[PDB]
RNA sequence: UGUACAACGGGGUAUUGUAAGCAGUAGAGUAGCCUUGUUGUUACGAUCUGCUGAGAUUAAGCCUUUGUUGUCUGAUUUGU
RNA sequence: GAUAACCGCAGCAGGUCUCCAAGGUGAACAGCCUCUAGUUGAUAGAAUAAUGUAGAUAAGGGAAGUCGGCAAAAUAGAUCC
RNA sequence: UCUUGGUGGUAGUAGCAAAUAUUCAAAUGAGAACUUUGAAGACUGAAGUGGGGAAAGGUUCCACGUCAACAGCAGUUGGA
């Protein structure tokens, strides 16, 4: 199908992040974001922007919001490519609410 | 089936049921029903 | 590369800590050959070594 | 099959649920859970605890 | 599935809860029909 | 328990171990009864012998009349405060335990219960039947 | 390539106990304006009242789903 | 000038004399949180069996335990009586 | 239970679990859990994990180059 593709995601933490270590709540979202967009976009290379690490970390390590709202976006490797061609950048989006979203293709125009 | 005939009177009673629990095991729940919840709690702001 | 001793450097130039000395990210490969403590000061008159304001304790509830 | 009232809440106690309180002037108390029975020992009132069948009334909320 | 509770009656003459209610806990098994789809002959013989 | 009790019981949460010191309910004196043992009570290697509603103790009295302290006597535990279930599903405590001083066939010592009794004590002991007045 | 599965979303169920915001002639009162009410006014005020059994959370080993968006052939080995 | 520059076989939780000393809470140089300054060093990752170690809670009873209340709990500040 | 030296099994085992804690991106590089910078989260919390000193050490200070050995993982880093 299409490979460079935009979606935008609603992840529920709150079950990923459920009864983990209270020093490693925040360690372990940065883990899980990783594990949503490897079985979205299917791509093993996934990179997080320095900013959604700043909304992960926001309250503490152990204070990570029970919903983020991400937008992963799968992309072209460059420059001596990894294994796979293809990797997702994944974004947060600016959301008073991350509740009552659904799975949306954000196009580029 | 029963491997052996039991005439022990705690079996060959017959038994009739007067009431079976349908509340929810989710919780401590409090109605058989959800016509019984919807009677004891009146109208909730819950959209129509 | 190494930025460790133009860190320590800057700090002691701005005359604050090296918690509170801004080196540029985006400029690491001019600031790499500032050696020095001239040349550090000249990275802080073009903005590209930045002081780094203070983290406030607020006294408005104390008061 | 007698659905019992709670003495604190004003639930419905069906057959088996909560505890069955008799307290020394041999007054019977009834609760359907647990958090009928503990508010009851915690010396709350029932006219101010804001989900309780009292307090509806008090407050005459669903009339 | 899972287990409820349930109110009968006592039909037990000489127990001292003839004739009232109990509670009682019991288990509901979830049994749709099962499809018959063989048959298989056993012989007896000196070894079983 | 043993001889005197008029009918069976059902089982009953053992609330009270020896050496339980439980409120003593009938004029008789004593104010309080400390369980020195159970009647009935199963020979198990550690397990204290647990008292409960309807059964008779052997208990001293620690306060009270003093003709009455300083002696074993039979006793009737009428309250137990521990949760127990009936077999129609309720499960049902006091705010004390209380039993009244009995002797060893059943007859009451006092003549007066001062509260409720368990309607599986006034059932198993006639004689508490009689001096109780409201029976849970 | 399905009465498929997943991630979200919806409903149910459940827990807690009435969210934020706005409003009030509720508020012990206090300090001013007085062209001095008498259900004045400006300021400050714990709390209270209404919207509001609300709001939040709900599977992580709860249930259910006509929604939305995806996924669905990589590898190794085995023969009487 | 020491959780890596000293002594302890060594980059050892040990030991080794002293100066300076911000805000709040509070009686306090206590505990707890913050500012300046400093560090973020100590093999990691995954999973959440038993038995441990450290921390908890426990219905009813309340020392029946044990050589022995060992450990834990309980008490706790201040004002007045 | 000789002496000196060498070597095994145990065994890739026990273990590398005190001092709250790390995370994202970029840069450098053959190679980054550990380096550098930025961002973030945190801690010592002024009887400090902060600035100096005495004894002792002796060049460990600082720069450049470097990573065979040493830093009981790693290492482009280092009191090497
Ligand atoms: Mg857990
Ligand atoms: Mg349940
Ligand atoms: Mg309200
Ligand atoms: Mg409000
Ligand atoms: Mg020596
Ligand atoms: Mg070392
Ligand atoms: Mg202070
Ligand atoms: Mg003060
Ligand atoms: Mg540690
Ligand atoms: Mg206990
Ligand atoms: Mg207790
Ligand atoms: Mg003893
Ligand atoms: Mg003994
Ligand atoms: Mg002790
Ligand atoms: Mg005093
Ligand atoms: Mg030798
Ligand atoms: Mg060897
Ligand atoms: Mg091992
Ligand atoms: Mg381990
Ligand atoms: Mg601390
Ligand atoms: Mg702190
Ligand atoms: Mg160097
Ligand atoms: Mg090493
Ligand atoms: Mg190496
Ligand atoms: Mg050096």
């Amino acid at each position: 199908l299409k490979d460079v593709v935009t979606r935008e995601y609603t992840i529920n933490l709150h079950k990923r992040l459920h009864g983990v270590s209270f020093k490693k709540r925040a360690p372990r979202a940065v883990k899980e974001i990783k594990k949503f967009a490897k079985l979205h976009m299917g791509t093993d290379d996934v990179r997080l922007a320095p900013e959604l690490n700043q909304a992960i970390w926001k309250r503490g390590v152990k204070g990570v919001e029970y919903r983020l709202r991400l937008r992963i976006s799968r992309k072209r490797n460059e420059e001596e490519d990894a294994k796979n061609p293809l990797f997702s950048y994944v974004e947060p989006v600016l959301v008073a609410s991350a509740k009552g979203l659904q799975t949306v293709v954000v196009e580029e125009d | 089936k029963s491997l052996y005939t039991n005439t022990s009177r705690k079996a060959l009673e017959e038994v009739s049921l007067k009431w079976i629990d349908t509340a929810s095991k989710f919780g401590k729940g409090r109605f058989q029903t959800p016509a019984e919840k919807h009677a004891f709690m009146g109208t909730l702001k819950k959209d129509l | 590369a190494n930025l460790r001793t133009q860190k320590r450097l800057a700090a002691s130039v701005v005359g604050v800590g090296k918690r509170k000395v801004w080196l540029d990210p985006n400029e690491t490969s001019e600031i790499a050959q500032a050696n020095s403590r001239n040349a550090i000061r000249k990275l802080v008159k073009n903005g590209t070594i930045v002081k780094k304001a203070v983290t406030v304790h607020s006294k408005s509830r104390t008061r | 099959m007698k659905v019992e009232i709670d003495s604190f809440s004003g639930a419905k106690i069906y057959p088996g649920r909560g505890t069955l309180f008799v307290r020394g002037d041999s007054k019977i108390f009834r609760f359907q859970n647990s958090k009928s029975a503990s508010l009851f020992k915690q010396r709350k009132n029932p006219r101010r605890i804001a989900w309780t069948v009292l307090f509806r009334k008090h407050h005459k909320k669903g009339i | 599935a899972g287990m409820t509770t349930i109110v009968r009656d006592l039909d037990r003459p000489g127990s001292k809860f003839h004739k009232r209610e109990v509670v009682e806990a019991v288990t509901v098994v979830d049994t749709p029909p099962v499809v018959v789809v063989g048959v298989v002959g056993y012989v007896e013989t000196p070894r079983g | 328990s043993g001889n005197g009790a008029q009918g069976t019981k059902f089982r009953i949460s053992l609330g009270l171990p020896v050496g339980a010191i439980m409120n003593c309910a009938d004029n008789s004196g004593a104010r309080n009864l400390y369980i020195i043992a159970v009647k009935g009570s199963g020979s198990r290697l550690n397990r204290l012998p647990a008292a409960s509603l309807g059964d008779m103790v052997m208990a001293t009295v620690k306060k009270g009349k003093p003709e009455l302290r300083k002696k074993v006597m039979p006793a009737i535990v009428v309250r137990q405060a521990k949760s127990w279930r009936r077999r129609d599903g309720v499960f049902l405590y006091f705010e004390d335990n209380a039993g009244v001083i009995a002797n060893p066939k059943g007859e009451m010592k006092g003549s007066a219960i001062t509260g409720p009794v368990g309607k599986e004590c006034a059932d198993l002991w006639p004689r508490v039947a009689s001096n109780s007045g409201v029976v849970v």
